[PDB]
C-alpha cells in the first residue's frame, strides 16, 4: 500500500521544505557530546589496559 | 540585568509569599541583597504550562519557549463565534477597525451558517487550524494577537470583546478563567539580577542555577533539565547558589578575591525581625532547611598532629534544629559521648536529613555509629552551607490526620527522636508516649514473647545448620546458601503466620482509632497481612543498622537472634523503593521546631464532637445536666486569633464514629477520612494525641460500652 499510494503536494520544492524542516535540529552544541565522551572513552580504555 | 533561569527542586514551595525564598532564603536576609533581584514568573504563564505539558515533547517545548522576551507585552485576544462576533462591529461602529462591510455583517446575522468571513482577512487572525509555535512567533513581536481557541501558549489570553458575545459561546468557568488577563499587565524593573522560570538562550548574560538536588517531578518543565544542564556544563554556565550572594557573579567556590566570610553567608543565623500583622502569624507548612558540609576527624597522633580527615555532605537538615541547639559554624564540637555513642544532636541531624554523601562526588554512604571502624571519628566541624532554602511540608509524606505507620529496619534509633527530642524541651506539649506504638509491642504481648517462642522452635534444629545460616547472612558474598537460611525462614514464616497475625488483627482500634497515632513496624507486610487501614511509609535512615544492633548485647538472644530476625523481616518486607525517613520526621516534628523562634504566644483549638445524653443514660451512664456531652478529638494551635476565627466557620464533611467502653477506653473514627492537606496551613498539630472528655466531671458513673455518631466542629477553648 505504501509503495502504491505515495503522493505529495503539487508544487513542491524539496530544498525549501527540507531546509525549513532541518533547521531546528542543528541549533546547539548537543550534536557534539558524543565526540567528548568518545575521547574520555579512549583515555579510560588505554589506562585500564 | 543578568538573568538566571531557575528550575524548581523536589519540594519547591510555591504558595510562598515570595518565590525568591524557596530558591535560597539567605537572599532575603539583607535589604542590601534582596533589592538586587527581580522575579517575573507570572501565574498566567504557569497555568498555560500546566495545560500544554501533556501535549509537547521537551525539545519542542524548549524550542518554542526559548525566544520569548522577559516581560511579555503581548496578549491573546479571543474572538467570539462569527454570529456573536459580527454584532460587535455594529454595536460600536468605530470598533469595526478592519471596516468589514455592513452588508456582510448583517448577511452573517441572517445566515443559518455564519461563515468565517468575519474572521477572513483580519490581520494576525489565528484559526483553530494552527499550532503552538504560530503564537510564539508573534509573541516576539510584542503586539496583541487575535485567536479562535483557548488552548494557546506564550501570552496571557483575554477576551477581545465584552463578555456578552462569548457568553453562550462559552461557559461560566471558561468565561471566568480569562479575567486576570483581561487586565493583565504589570511592570518589570531593571535591577542587577532577574530570576525567571522562563527558559532562555544561555549566553554571556544568562545563567543556569544549579542547586544539586532532584527536580520537582510534578513541575511540567523538569524534563528540560538535562538538555539545559549539559549545554550550560559544556560552556561553564552553572552557578552554585552561594555565588549569588557575592557582589559580582562568578561560577566557583573559594574564590581568590573573596573570603566568603560574612554574616550573609552564614545560613545558621536565621532572623525574622520584620512583621506585617499578616494572617500567617506563622505558616507551619513552610520549613527552612540547609545542606551542610561537615568535617570529621579522629584522635591526634602521639605528637599532637592529626590526619587530614574526611568531609561529608548532609542534605536538608532543618535549620531550626541547629539554631535551637546553638550550633555554630567553625567550631570543633566533640562527636562521641562518654559511652562512645554519638552525641544526641548529631544523631538528630542524621535522622532528619535526607541523605549523606561524600562531599566531592555523588556517592551516598550509610554512616556507622559504633565501635566497628578503626581510627574512629571524635570531632566534627560544620564548614559551610551548600544551600539554604525553605521547603513545603504540607501533607508530603503522609496524608491523613488519623495515623501513620513508619517502617524501619531493626536497630534504628527511633528511641532517640521519640524520647530525647521532646525531653529536650519538655515544656510544650509535643506528643503522648501512650499514643506512639513501638514496633516491638505486639511481639512483647504474647505470654511467651514472640522472640522466645521463635528461639524455642529454632533450637530444635541442628546447631551446625544454624551456624552455617548465620555466617552466610553476615558474609555478603554467600549468595543464597539455600539450605541453612531457607530452613530458618520456613520456621520464621510458619510461626509468624500462626501467632502474630491474629494477635495483630486483635489490636485494630489501638493502632488507628485513637486521637492521633504514630506507629512503627518492621515491614509493611505486618500491616497488609492484617488489613489495618493505616497509611504505611517505607522509610530508611542513612546509618548502618546491622553494626548498630551488633553492639546491643543485653537482649534475649546473644546478638545472633537479632541478626536472624533482622534478615527475616527484611526478607518479609515487600520490594519497593524506600523513602528517607527524615522527610516524615520533618513533616511531624519540623513545625514544632520553629515554635521557639516565634515572638507571640500560641492559641489552642480543638474540634470537639457532641454526644447526646440520651444514649449515655440509656447505656446506664450516670451523667449530670441535660446539655449534650462533647469530646475533644484533636487539638490545634494558631497565633492570629482574627484569621483563626475567620477560618473556623467551615463545616468539615467528615463524621465521627465515637466508641467508648465501660473501662473508659475511648476511640474515634472518621467515616470520611480526614486528610492533612484539608487542614489550613496556618494551623499546627501535635505529633500524637489522645481523645478524651472535655469535662470528665460531668459523668458520674460509667455504664456499659457506648457508640454514637456526631459532626465535627473546630472551636476555641479556655
Amino acid at each position: 500500500v505504501a509503495m502504491l499510494c505515495g503522493q505529495t503536494e503539487t508544487n513542491l520544492i524539496p530544498s525549501h521544505h527540507y531546509g525549513k524542516a532541518f533547521a531546528p535540529l542543528f541549533a546547539s552544541n548537543a550534536m557534539f557530546t558524543r565526540n567528548q565522551r568518545a575521547v574520555i572513552t579512549r583515555e579510560a580504555f588505554v589506562c585500564a589496559r | 540585568m543578568i538573568t538566571i533561569v531557575v528550575i524548581p527542586t523536589a519540594h519547591f514551595s510555591w504558595t510562598d509569599t515570595n518565590f525568591l525564598n524557596s530558591v535560597d532564603y539567605r537572599l532575603t536576609s539583607q535589604p542590601k541583597i534582596r533589592d538586587r533581584f527581580a522575579v517575573y514568573a507570572p501565574g498566567w504563564l504557569r497555568r498555560q504550562l500546566d495545560e500544554f505539558s501533556a501535549s509537547l515533547t521537551a525539545s519542542e517545548l524548549l524550542q518554542a519557549l526559548q525566544t520569548i522576551p522577559i516581560p511579555v507585552k503581548a496578549r491573546c485576544l479571543l474572538l467570539p463565534k462569527p454570529k456573536r462576533f459580527a454584532q460587535w462591529l455594529l454595536d460600536v461602529p468605530s470598533a469595526n477597525i478592519w471596516h468589514i462591510p455592513v452588508t456582510t455583517l448583517r448577511a452573517t446575522v441572517a445566515s443559518k451558517h455564519p461563515s468565517s468571513d468575519v474572521y477572513n482577512y483580519i490581520p494576525d487572525h489565528v484559526p483553530p487550524s494552527a499550532e503552538f509555535d504560530t503564537v510564539t512567533r508573534r509573541v516576539a513581536a510584542g503586539r496583541d494577537i487575535y485567536v479562535r481557541s483557548t488552548k494557546v501558549l506564550g501570552a496571557p489570553l483575554c477576551l477581545a470583546a465584552p463578555a456578552k458575545y462569548y457568553a453562550g459561546y462559552l461557559s461560566t468557568h471558561q468565561l471566568d478563567g480569562v479575567y486576570p488577563d483581561n487586565w493583565a499587565p504589570d511592570n518589570f524593573h531593571k535591577r542587577e539580577f532577574c530570576l525567571t522560570i522562563l527558559p532562555s538562550l544561555l549566553g554571556p548574560r544568562t545563567f543556569l542555577l544549579d542547586v544539586d538536588a532532584d527536580r520537582d517531578a510534578s513541575y511540567p518543565l523538569s524534563v528540560l533539565w538535562p538538555q539545559l544542564r549539559v549545554l550550560a556544563l559544556k560552556s561553564r554556565l552553572l552557578l552554585p547558589p552561594v555565588a549569588l550572594l557575592r557582589r559580582v557573579v562568578d561560577p566557583g567556590l573559594k574564590p581568590t578575591w573573596s573570603a566568603d566570610s560574612d554574616a550573609a553567608f552564614r545560613a545558621l543565623r536565621l532572623s525574622r525581625p520584620s512583621s506585617a500583622s499578616k494572617p500567617t502569624g506563622f505558616d507551619f507548612s513552610a520549613l527552612p532547611v540547609v545542606d551542610i558540609i561537615c568535617l570529621f576527624e579522629s584522635e591526634p597522633d602521639d605528637h599532637g598532629r592529626v590526619a587530614p580527615g574526611t568531609r561529608l555532605t548532609i542534605h536538608s537538615v532543618p535549620t531550626d534544629l541547629l539554631t535551637s541547639l546553638s550550633i555554630q559554624e567553625g567550631v570543633r564540637y566533640p562527636l562521641r559521648q562518654e559511652s562512645g555513642m554519638f552525641v544526641p544532636w548529631v544523631l538528630l541531624a542524621l535522622l532528619m536529613s535526607d541523605d549523606v554523601t561524600i562531599s566531592g562526588t555523588r556517592r551516598s554512604v550509610k554512616l556507622e555509629t559504633a565501635h566497628a571502624s578503626a581510627r574512629p571519628f571524635v570531632h566534627i566541624t560544620v564548614e559551610r552551607c551548600a544551600s539554604a532554602r525553605v521547603v513545603d511540608v504540607r501533607g508530603s509524606p503522609a496524608m491523613y490526620a488519623n495515623a501513620v505507620c513508619l517502617t524501619l529496619p531493626k536497630g534504628s534509633y527511633k528511641s532517640t527522636i521519640i524520647d530525647t527530642l521532646p525531653a529536650m524541651f519538655s515544656d510544650l506539649s509535643i506528643l503522648e508516649q501512650a499514643a506512639v506504638i513501638d514496633s516491638d509491642a505486639l511481639g512483647d504481648s504474647l505470654r511467651p514473647s514472640f522472640e522466645t517462642q521463635f528461639l524455642e522452635r529454632l533450637e530444635n534444629l541442628d546447631p551446625k545448620l544454624l551456624d552455617r545460616a548465620v555466617a552466610s547472612i553476615l558474609s555478603p558474598a554467600s549468595d543464597t546458601s539455600d539450605d541453612a537460611v531457607t530452613t530458618v525462614l520456613d520456621v520464621f514464616n510458619a510461626l509468624y503466620r500462626e501467632v502474630m497475625t491474629p494477635a495483630q488483627r486483635s489490636r485494630l482500634p489501638l493502632l488507628t482509632q485513637q486521637g492521633r497515632v504514630l506507629a512503627f513496624a518492621h515491614s509493611d507486610y505486618e500491616l497488609l497481612s492484617a488489613n489495618i487501614p493505616i497509611q504505611v511509609v517505607r522509610g530508611s535512615i542513612p546509618i548502618d543498622h546491622v553494626v548498630n544492633l551488633l553492639a546491643r548485647r543485653n537482649r534475649v538472644g546473644g546478638t545472633a537472634l537479632q541478626v536472624l530476625l533482622d534478615y527475616c523481616y527484611r526478607t518479609q518486607a515487600s520490594p519497593l523503593a524506600p523513602t528517607p525517613a527524615g522527610r516524615l520526621y520533618k513533616q511531624l516534628f519540623g513545625p514544632w521546631l520553629m515554635v521557639p523562634r516565634l515572638s507571640d504566644p500560641l492559641i489552642k483549638l480543638r474540634l470537639v464532637a457532641s454526644a447526646p445524653a440520651k444514649v449515655l443514660r440509656a447505656a446506664g451512664w450516670t451523667i449530670d445536666g441535660d446539655p449534650p456531652l462533647e469530646v475533644s478529638c484533636l487539638c490545634a494551635y494558631v497565633t492570629d486569633r482574627a484569621m483563626a476565627a475567620a477560618l473556623i466557620e467551615r463545616r468539615l464533611d467528615s463524621r465521627a464514629l465515637v466508641n467508648v467502653g465501660g473501662d473508659q477506653l475511648m476511640f474515634v473514627e472518621y467515616a470520611p477520612p480526614l486528610p492533612l492537606v484539608s487542614i489550613p496551613r496556618t494551623f499546627l498539630l501535635p505529633v500524637t494525641y489522645v481523645v478524651h472528655w472535655v469535662s470528665p466531671q460531668r459523668v458520674l458513673l460509667n455504664g456499659g460500652n457506648v457508640s454514637f455518631t456526631s459532626g465535627l466542629e473546630w472551636t476555641f477553648d479556655d
